[PDB]
RNA sequence: GACCGCAGCAGGACUCCGGGGUCAGCAGCCUCUAGCGCGGGAGCGAACGCGGCUCAGGGAAGUCGGCAAGCCGGCUCCGUAACCUCGGGAAAAGGAGUGGCUCUGACGGCGCCGGGUCAGAACUGGAACGGACGCGGGGAUCCCGACUGUUUACUAGAAAC
RNA sequence: GAAUGGACCAACGAGGAUCCCACUGUCCCGAGCCGCGCCUCCGCGAGCCUCCAGCCUCGGGAACGGGCGAGGGCCGGCCAGC
RNA sequence: CUUCGAUGUCGGCUCUUCCUACCGUCCGCGCGCACCGGCGCGGAAGCGUCGGAUUGUUCACCCGUUCAAGGGAUCGUGAGCUGGGUUUAGACCGUCGUGAGACAGGUUAGUUUUACCCUACUGGCCCCGGGGCCAGAGCACGGCGGGCCAGUACGAGAGGAACGCCCGCCGCGGGCCGCCAGCCCCGCGGUUGCCCGGCCGGGCAGCGCCGCGCCGCCGCGCCCGGGGGCCCUGCGCUGACCGCCUCUAAGCGCGCACCCCGCCUCGCGCCCCGCCCGGCCGCGCGCCCCAGCCCCGUGCCCCGUCGCCGAGCGGCCCCCGCCCGGGGAGACCACCCGGCGCGGCGCUCCUGUACGGCGCAGAGCCCUGCGAUCGCCUGAGGGACGCGCCUGCAGAGCGCGG
C-alpha cells in the first residue's frame, strides 16, 4: 500500500494509523504513535533512543 | 411555573424498559418481506462479532466531497461458519396472526443442535427425537407433514443450527434459529427449495451480497448497575452539592404524587436487545482464501482476533458498528427497508496489523524481515 | 461565504478563546465573541472549528482602529487533532483565525504560517493568500 | 493507656528526659532503642457516597461571588516601580541557574594536625537535578478600621471593643 | 458635615468591593482510576416513629382525601437503589 | 373559608410532565400578495425557542447567534442543592425619638437536622426443554443550509423564488472502539530521601514522584436513523331542495411537521415441536337484505324436565431440575456457557537496550590504584489479563431434588 515515516522514528506508518503535525516553521511531521510524538514535543534527542532509526544509523546497526 | 428555558428530555421512551434481555440471544423479531414471485432467498443467518479493522476505499458519491477521493472507514468482521438446516416450519396467516401448523425435523439431527435441547449434555438421559428418528428416516412420515405445509401454510422458514466447533468459542451448543425463506412463486416452491437444502450447510455467501445493507441484531455490552448520569445522560449538578453530584435533582414535581415512568433512575445499563440497521457488507470471503484480504494478506489479524480467536472458515465484514462485545452472537437480517443513497463498495485496503497492541507490520513475516 | 458542504470535523475553540492573528492586518490576538451558524443546546458554549467563520473582538495587543469591535473572522489553524475523512489526524502547534469580511474578502495583506485546506477550500482568498496549505 | 466527660467515648488532661540520616530546622520524610498489632473477621470489586489521583482542545464562558481546586514556593546571583509618616513598599514586579562525578582554589592552629563552608572549572546523563518531602501565585484600584492586640464557649473574628 | 469629630490610606487586615495577568474538571462535557464504606457471608445487634390502613383519576366535602360517590388498575413475598 | 400541639418562606441550578390563548417550522386560504419579503386568518402543540455583560432577582436591559411564543404543575422542584434574596441574636450610616429604641431606608457578618418504614418509580429475584406467535404497554428523527434548477420565472430595473433530486450540517436518539485522544492493577524505564554493609536487586514515604504503556472502559473519535393508513382546516367533482345558481343536503376526489399503524423496546399468555403421546368434558352451523320487505308479522320455548352410545367436531388439563466452575454476564441473585482450570510453550505486543563481561572510551587525579559516564555483546532484558498449542498436572458426584 502507501506508507509514510515517522518524523522521529524513521519507522513506516500504514495507512489510518498516526497523527500529523504541523509546525509554525511549515514543516509536517507525521507522527507514528503518541510516544513517537511525546519524545518529540518533550525534544529527546532521537539519535539517543536506542529504537529509533537514526540510534540504529547512528550505531551502524540498519544502514 | 414553566421551565424557563427549552431542553429536550434526555433519552428514548421506546428503548424502556431497560431491563437485561430475557431472551437468549439476538433475535430476529421481525424478518424482510416476503415478496412474491421475487428470486427465492433466504432472509438471514448467524455469526459471531469478531473484531474491527478499518479499510480504505475509494467513494464514488457523486454531490459528496470525496468523490473519486479516498476514505478511511470502519468495519466489522462477523464470523459466519456455515448453518446445517435441521426443520421446516410453516406459519399460516389466520385472525389471531402467524400460527405454526407444524415444524418438521430432519431424520438425522447433528450432535450441536442436539446439545441445545440439554443442560448438561454429559448427565442427559439423551431421550431427545429419540421416537421421531424412528417415525421419520422411513421417508414417508417427512413427505406427508411436508405436504401439510404446502396446503396449510404462507410463511415457510428453515430452522438452521451454528456450528460452534468451527468456532474459537467455548459454547459447544448450536445456536437454533428460524430463516424465512422469501420469493416463492407458490408456497409449494419455498418449501420444496427448503427440502434441498435440509440437513445440508447454507453458506453467508449464498445469503447476503457484498454492497447490500443488513441489519444487524443483537444483545449490548453491559455495564452493571449504573448510575444517572451514566446511564440516561443527565448532566451532573456542581461540584458543591451535598448528597454528590451525581444525580437527578427533582424526580418530579408534588402533582403528580408518583414518580414518572419518564424520570430518569439508576439501574441496569447494557445487555439489551437492540437492532443496529442499514449496514452495507463491505466483503464476504472465507479464512481458508490465502489472499481475501489482499488488493498474500489473510483476515486474520497478526497477532490474532484480540477476545475472540482464530475466525477459521467463512466471515462477513459490515461497514461500521455492530452492537455486542466480541465474542457475542448476532443474527444479521435482509435490510427491512434500506439507505438508498449509499456508494457502492471499492476496498482498496484491509487492515491486518496488530489490534493487540500498537502494531506496525500488516503480516508476521514483515516484522520477521524487520527483527533480523 | 463558505463555498462548499464541509464534513464535521472536531472543533476545539469555544468562545472565551483568544486565538493569534495569522494576517498583518495588525490585530496581534483575536478573542472568539462568538460562532456564526449556530443554533446551539442549553448550557453548550459555542465552539468552532478549521475553517469556520468566527465573531471576534481584538483585544488591547492590537491596533486602536481593529479593537472595540465585533468583526468577522476564520479559525485557519487549531491545536485539537481532527480527523478528515482520508482517515489523515491532524493537529497545528497554535490556534489562529483571519480577519476577514462574510463576503471573503481579507482585512490583510499577507497570512502567516501553514493554513487548514479546510479553511482555505472553504474560501478561496484563503487558499491563494496563505503560503502553505497544510 | 485505670483521671474527667453516660463508657474501657477519634473529647479534654500540667510536667520531666529527648539518639541517627537528609535538612536552616525540636519542620516534613525514614529509622536505632523501647513499646506494639486498636467495638471483630471473610468474600466481592455494582450504583452512590466519602478520602485521593489524572485528564485532550479551550481557559471562569461556571457562579451571588474564582467557592473548591490549581498555579507559585527552597537556595544563589542579577533585577525591582508608583506611592510613602522616608521607617517602608519589597520576596515588589520580573529573570537566570541548581544533579552526578573528576578536580581546583581560598579560610587556621604552626615539627605538624585540623574544620566544613565558600567560590571556579572540566566531564557526563531520553533536553535532567529545591527530582520524594517541605514549601508566597502575583498586580491595579475602592470602602472601612491607623496599627499589634480583644470579642459573642456551642450559627456573627467584623467595619465592633 | 467638622472630638454626636470633617477631610486625608503610608504601613498593616482569616474585613467589604471591582478588575487584570498567570492558573486550573468552575464550566463546555464529562471520562478512567485507587483506597474505604456500601453489597454478600460468619458473629453481634439497636434507635426513631406507629388510630388503623397502605395504588390511582375525577367529583363532592373544614373549598388540596388512602378510606367517602363514580370509574380505572392490582396474585402474594422480598432485595438493592431513590 | 381551610391550616398558628408548625404544610419550611424568592430566584437560580437540576429534572420531568402538561396546556394553547401558535413565535419559527407544516397545511390551506386572504392581502393595499409582481418577485423577495412582510401581514391577516383557520387547522396544527411533533420539534425548536439558544450563548453571554450588569442585577439575588422572575422581570428589565443590552451584546451575539440557526434572530429566539406565552404559560401551568402547593406562585412544580430545600430528609435534592445553593443561601445570593428574605427574616433572630454582632455592627455601621442617614433620618426619627428626651430616652430605651424605631425605620414599609441603605450596609456588612451570620449551625439549612432526619429515610433503615409505607407507597411510587428504577432495575433485581421467587428451580422447571427448544423454537416461535401476539393481547397489552412503551415508542424517535426534526430543524438548518449548500449544489443543480438559476441569476431562471417574476420585475420593462434593483433585486429575486419554487417543485423535484442530490450532498452536508446542527440538535437529538441508539450503539461501538479500527483509528485518534483520555485513563491505566501492580508492566517496563528514570529518579529523591531513608533503610537492607557496598554492588546487583529490593523495601518504606498509606500508588514517593516522573516518562511511556497493553487488555478493557471511554469521548473529544466512529457507525446507524429515507414508511404506511384514516382524514381535519378545507379546496374541488357531480348535484339538488330553491322553474336558476350552488364543494353538500344524498353521492365523490385529494388532503397537514398533527393523529393511528408499521419498524423498534418490553411482554402476561398462548402456539408448534421434542420427551410424552394420557385422561376429562360439551353436543348446536345456510346466507343476505330492510324504500322489495318476494310473501313475512315465526321459531326455540325441557340442561334434565330422561337427555347422555359411538361417530364427527369443538375444547380443557397433564408435561419439561439444581448445586459447582468460568464468562462476552453480575450488588446479591439472575443470565450465558461448561470435564473447568493451573502451569508451561510459541506468536504478538508493552517498555527501551538487563545483570555481567569487555575496551584500543573517560574529565582527571595519580598510579597500574580509583573514576560518573561511554560503546560492544544488546531492538537487548524484563513483562503480559490477547491469539495458537499442551509436550506436564488435571478436570463430568453416588451431593441434593427427581
Amino acid at each position: 500500500p502507501r506508507i509514510e515515516h515517522c518524523s522521529f522514528c524513521s519507522k513506516p506508518v500504514y495507512p489510518g494509523k498516526g497523527i500529523c503535525f504541523v509546525r509554525n516553521d511549515s514543516r509536517v511531521f507525521r507522527f507514528c504513535t503518541s510516544k513517537c510524538h511525546r519524545n518529540f514535543k518533550m525534544k529527546r534527542n532521537p539519535r539517543k533512543v536506542r529504537w529509533t532509526k537514526t540510534y540504529r544509523l547512528l550505531h551502524n546497526k540498519d544502514m | 411555573s414553566h421551565r424557563k428555558f427549552s431542553c429536550c428530555r434526555k433519552g428514548n421512551l421506546g428503548y424502556l424498559p431497560r431491563k437485561r434481555c430475557t431472551r437468549g440471544r439476538g433475535r430476529c423479531k421481525t424478518f424482510p418481506p416476503d415478496v412474491q414471485g421475487a428470486p427465492i432467498h433466504l432472509t438471514a443467518f448467524l455469526g459471531y462479532k469478531a473484531g474491527c479493522t478499518h479499510v480504505m476505499r475509494f467513494i464514488d458519491h457523486r454531490g459528496s466531497n470525496l468523490h473519486n477521493r479516498q476514505a478511511i472507514d470502519q468495519a466489522t468482521i462477523i464470523d459466519a461458519p456455515p448453518m446445517i438446516c435441521t426443520a421446516i416450519i410453516g406459519y399460516a396467516k389466520t385472525p389471531k396472526g402467524l400460527r405454526a401448523v407444524t415444524t418438521v425435523w430432519a431424520a438425522h439431527i447433528a450432535e450441536p443442535a442436539m446439545r441445545r435441547f440439554y443442560r448438561n449434555y454429559f448427565h442427559a438421559e439423551k431421550t431427545a427425537f429419540s421416537t421421531y428418528m424412528k417415525k421419520a428416516a422411513d421417508g414417508t412420515y417427512i413427505k406427508e407433514q411436508l405436504g401439510r405445509l404446502k396446503q396449510h401454510a404462507d410463511v415457510i422458514r428453515i430452522v438452521a443450527h451454528t456450528q460452534p466447533a468451527l468456532t474459537p468459542l467455548k459454547q459447544k451448543k448450536a445456536d437454533i434459529m428460524e430463516i424465512q425463506v422469501n420469493g416463492g412463486a407458490n408456497v409449494a416452491e419455498k418449501v420444496d427449495y427448503a427440502y434441498a437444502l435440509m440437513e445440508k450447510p447454507i453458506s453467508i455467501k449464498d445469503v447476503f451480497s457484498v454492497g447490500a445493507q443488513i441489519d444487524t441484531i443483537s444483545i449490548t455490552r453491559g455495564r452493571g448497575f449504573e448510575g444517572v448520569v451514566t446511564r440516561w445522560g443527565v448532566t451532573r449538578l456542581p461540584r458543591k452539592t451535598r448528597r454528590g453530584n451525581r444525580k437527578v435533582a427533582c424526580i418530579g414535581a408534588w402533582h403528580p404524587a408518583n414518580v414518572q415512568y419518564t424520570v430518569a433512575r439508576a439501574g441496569q445499563m447494557g445487555y439489551f436487545h437492540r437492532t443496529d440497521t442499514n449496514k452495507q457488507v463491505f466483503m464476504i470471503d472465507t479464512a481458508e482464501n490465502p489472499r481475501c484480504c489482499t488488493t498474500d494478506k489473510s483476515i486474520n489479524p497478526v497477532g490474532g482476533f484480540v477476545n475472540y480467536g482464530r475466525v477459521q472458515g467463512d466471515f462477513i465484514m459490515i461497514k461500521g458498528t455492530c452492537p455486542g462485545p466480541k465474542r457475542r452472537p448476532v443474527v444479521m437480517r435482509n435490510a427491512l427497508l434500506p439507505h438508498r443513497n449509499c456508494p457502492p463498495v471499492q476496498l482498496q485496503w484491509i487492515s491486518t496489523a496488530s489490534k493487540f497492541g500498537h502494531g506496525i507490520f500488516e503480516t508476521v513475516e514483515e516484522r520477521r524481515q524487520f527483527y533480523a | 461565504g463558505g463555498i462548499g458542504n464541509k464534513f464535521r470535523i472536531s472543533c476545539g475553540l469555544p468562545v472565551g478563546a483568544v486565538i493569534n492573528c495569522a494576517d498583518n492586518s495588525g490585530a496581534k490576538s483575536l478573542n472568539m465573541i462568538a460562532v456564526k451558524n449556530w443554533k446551539g443546546h442549553l448550557n453548550r458554549f459555542p465552539k468552532a472549528s478549521v475553517g469556520d467563520m468566527v465573531l471576534i473582538t481584538v483585544g488591547r495587543d492590537g491596533k486602536p482602529e481593529l479593537r472595540r469591535k465585533v468583526t468577522p473572522a476564520v479559525v485557519v489553524r487549531q491545536r485539537k487533532v481532527w480527523r478528515r475523512k482520508d482517515g489523515v489526524w491532524i493537529y497545528f502547534q497554535d490556534n489562529a483565525g483571519v480577519i476577514i469580511n462574510p463576503k471573503g474578502e481579507l482585512k490583510g495583506s499577507s497570512i502567516t504560517g501553514p493554513v487548514a485546506k479546510e479553511a482555505a477550500d472553504r474560501w478561496p482568498k484563503i487558499s491563494t493568500t496563505a503560503e502553505c496549505v497544510h
